[PDB]
């Protein structure tokens, strides 16, 4: 279709338009590829076409791929348009807008549940988003919430907040599947408190917020390759999670320490968070 | 399973249309169709490529004419461009560009097949990872009662059944799991005709085949005895 454009969702820059057929709104996506002795990179063409491939599952849970164009090609540059179906608000609108005292608890462990349905498709797909944040998890008018921004990886590639990113990731030891995973600790404690869990201006300065909360991990737990080393941080102990996050009942910060584990081997998956006693 | 019932909702928004020669195109007809599906079987037998390359370029090239009038004399390129697309998405290393145009002799060059790659991409709306009979072989395998050792004798006769209905127009009519299905069963009917003891899955192995794509005997049988006359060709 020729989706003409409505308004701008925000930033990189993403514009609401309604289908000039069907009159639903969609959300447009541009991407700049580069263009190559062998055309459209390889890379380009497998990870997009495997989006397209996870929409014949229909999984409720994801937002949906529903039209992509080579719109732009120059000899230097391929731009790739991506049509979504939009959805009205994202997380963090969400959290803001609930009055207090805060959600309910029952609204939390649903919201959670089909965060972890979602998250274990792309998971069991291959795909690992990477930058799970609250403006990427889109929550529908009815309350579904719908994994967004995933799968673009090689693309995007060829600033932001680090408050969400894995221990490993952050000491550039080990890029894994396990990162979303403590993404959604950072996610599931900021429900209860209403503001981000760890804020951290620097990559080092990130751990240290980390390590304030979970304590200072022992050599043994320490990876095998290090970009900063165990020494650089201060001899912290662990910190119980009721502190630091409010009204979560004593399952509900067992989860979250499963979730929010330093060694990513030892952290709990997304289908074995969804059989926690607490959800 | 559930990924079967994707699989078969797939292939139903990756299907051609079965009156685009009548429809659609103005000078491309089936006889051309069948010397460039035999020339891009030929570059997939030479260069050793995925046996899924094959039957995924066609699937773009049928899909491709579906939507978009071609001139005889951009059919060969646009094969090509349908064997390149198809080589990226199922191989570890693609072919190249120029590894194509060798064979055409270099009557097309790559910048040709570079502009034509925007082209089935863009009307195909990067529908890529389509389902080809190969993936519905694997499944239907799985399901049969053989031993691992008849499995992959079925694999390769059912596999080459598949790559000669490609070149045939009833690659356009039948989605891929159907003629997976009659790969499949012209292929055991085959092996149990030289073994009558061995294959044992050729009993009612259409009606069987025919419950796990929920589709009707009578076709499944129609599009095996279309397959088997191909063969005889
Ligand atoms: C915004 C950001 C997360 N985003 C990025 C980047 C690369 C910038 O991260 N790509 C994005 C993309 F492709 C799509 C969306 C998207 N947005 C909506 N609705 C918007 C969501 C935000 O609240 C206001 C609503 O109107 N619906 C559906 C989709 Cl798919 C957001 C994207």
């Amino acid at each position: 279709s020729r989706y003409e454009p409505v308004a701008e969702i925000g930033v990189g820059t993403v514009y609401k338009a309604r289908d000039p057929h069907s009159g639903h709104f969609v959300a447009l996506k541009s991407v700049r590829v580069p263009n190559g002795e062998e055309g459209l990179p390889i890379s380009t063409v497998r990870e997009v076409a495997l989006l397209r491939r996870l929409e014949a599952f229909e999984h409720p849970n994801v937002v949906r791929l529903m039209d992509v164009c080579a719109t732009s090609r120059t000899d230097r540059e391929i731009k790739v348009t991506l049509v979504f179906e939009h959805v009205d608000q994202d997380l963090r609108t969400y959290l803001d807008k609930a009055p207090p005292p805060g959600l309910p608890a029952e609204t939390i462990k649903d919201l959670m549940r089909q965060f972890l349905r979602g998250l274990d498709f792309l998971h069991a797909n291959c795909i690992v988003h990477r930058d799970l944040k609250p403006e990427n998890i889109l929550v529908t008018s009815g309350g579904t919430v719908k994994l967004a921004d995933f799968g673009l990886a090689r693309i995007y590639s060829y600033v932001v907040t680090l408050w969400y990113r894995a221990p490993e990731v952050l000491l550039q030891s080990t890029y894994a599947t396990p990162v979303d995973m403590w993404s959604v600790g950072c996610i599931f404690a900021e429900m209860f408190r209403r503001k981000p869990l760890f804020c951290g201006n620097s990559e080092a300065d990130q751990l240290g917020k980390i390590f304030d909360l979970i304590g200072l991990p022992p050599e043994d737990d320490w990876p095998r390759d290090v970009s900063l080393p165990r020494g650089a941080f201060p001899p912290r102990g662990p910190r119980p999670v009721q502190s630091v996050v409010p009204e979560m009942e004593e399952s509900g910060a067992q989860l979250l320490l499963e979730m929010l584990t330093f060694n990513p081997h030892k952290r709990i998956s997304a289908f074995r968070a969804l059989q926690h006693s607490y959800l | 399973d559930r990924v079967l019932r994707a699989m078969l909702k797939a292939e139903e928004t990756c299907a051609p249309s079965v009156s685009y020669f009548k429809c659609v195109q103005k000078e491309v007809l089936p006889s051309m169709r069948k010397i460039v599906a035999t020339w891009m079987l030929e570059v997939c037998e030479e260069q050793k490529c995925e046996e899924e390359v094959f039957p995924l370029a066609m699937n773009y090239l049928d899909r491709f004419l579906s939507l978009e009038p071609v001139k005889k004399s951009r059919l060969q390129l646009l094969g090509a461009t349908c064997m390149f697309v198809a080589s990226k998405m199922k191989e570890t290393i693609p072919l190249t560009a120029e590894k194509l145009c060798i064979y055409t002799d270099n009557s097309i060059r790559p910048e040709e097949l570079l502009q034509m790659e925007l082209l089935l991409v863009n009307k195909l709306k990067w529908n890529l990872a389509a389902m080809t009979p190969h993936d519905f072989i694997e499944h239907f395998l799985s399901k049969m009662p053989e031993a691992e050792e008849n499995k992959q004798i079925i694999r390769k006769h059912a596999q080459t059944f598949v790559a000669l209905c490609a070149t045939d127009v009833k690659f356009i009519s039948n989605p891929p799991s159907m003629v997976a299905a009659g790969s499949v069963v012209a292929a055991v009917q085959g092996l149990n005709l030289r073994s009558p003891n061995n294959f044992l899955s050729y009993y009612r192995l259409t009606r069987f085949l025919s419950r796990v794509i929920k589709c009707d005997p009578d076709c499944l049988r129609a599009c095996q005895e279309q397959i088997e006359a191909l063969l005889e060709s």
